[PDB]
This record gives C-alpha cells, sequence and structure tokens, in this order.
C-alpha cells in the first residue's frame, strides 16, 4: 500500500 | 529508503533513488505546505551530472507552478500553464511523478495537473530526489 489519502490517477 | 519516516527531516532533504527513471517509474512526496509558506520545490535530477532533469516550484506569493529543467549549468524556458493552482498555505499535499516514455505526468491530490515533456533525455541517469523549501515532508516513496 502506498498509503495515498487522494488515490493515483496514474494506476 | 521508500518509506522511511521523515517527519522530523530537515529541509534540504536530498536522496538517491534505488530504482531511476523510465517508463513505469513512479515517485510520491507526502507533506504538509506550511501556514507561512512562500514557496518550495521537488526536483529530480542525474546525479553525476548535477543537471536538474525536472525542477517543480510552487509559488505561494503569486499562486504560480513554476517547471523548468536546469542543463548544461542553465535553466531553460519555464513552463507555467496550470488549470488551476492546487496548493495551499497549511494544507496537506500528495505529489505523484510518474514518468511516461515522451513526458513527465504530474499529479496533485489525486488530480492530474501537467504533463512536462523530456528534455534530459537519458532517464536512467535521473536517480537523485532533492525536496527543499517551506514544507513539512512526511513521506516519500517511488515504485
Amino acid at each position: 500500500n502506498p498509503g495515498l489519502a487522494y488515490g493515483n490517477p496514474y494506476s | 529508503s521508500s518509506g522511511e519516516n521523515l517527519y522530523f527531516q530537515h529541509m534540504p532533504f536530498a536522496a538517491r533513488l534505488n530504482t531511476p527513471m523510465g517508463p513505469g517509474r513512479t515517485v510520491v512526496v507526502k507533506g504538509e505546505v506550511n501556514a507561512n509558506a512562500k514557496s518550495f520545490n521537488v526536483d529530480l535530477l542525474a546525479g553525476k551530472s548535477k543537471d536538474i532533469a525536472l525542477h517543480l516550484n510552487p509559488r505561494l506569493n503569486i499562486k504560480a507552478f513554476v517547471r523548468n529543467s536546469f542543463l548544461q549549468e542553465s535553466w531553460g524556458e519555464e513552463e507555467r500553464n496550470i488549470t488551476s493552482f492546487p496548493f495551499s498555505p497549511g494544507m496537506y499535499f500528495e505529489m505523484i511523478i510518474y514518468c511516461d516514455v515522451r513526458e513527465f505526468k504530474v499529479a496533485v491530490n489525486g488530480v492530474h495537473s501537467l504533463e512536462y515533456k523530456h528534455r534530459f533525455k537519458e532517464l536512467s541517469s535521473i536517480d537523485t530526489l532533492e525536496i527543499n523549501g517551506d514544507i513539512h515532508l512526511l513521506e516519500v516513496r517511488s515504485w
């Protein structure tokens, strides 16, 4: 888990 | 180390990336902008030549998100176009830098913000991350 509160638009 | 706890890390912060840039590489910077911030920067550099392949420089006084490269000891032409300035004083932010074949893509808080066509072409020589300025850094990760 990258721990991204906002998610990743590039995934 | 990716995922190292940077809560008490002094600015400037400098780190060698384990895997350097190339198609598919991702770096994330998580932190908070000081309420009294004027500016900060996140740079991707070629550690040997010290060229800065990507310079990301939010300037809070004018609300401008400046991007440039420092190649052969000279700054290039700045890129400043933005749909909106995505930082604010006191805010938590997540900035994601994704390296594609022809350009970097940069997202702030989960939303695509800009593209930056590669000027430094030898992507796997880009092996160093430097961060400085008026922020509280919490964590850097790369994959």
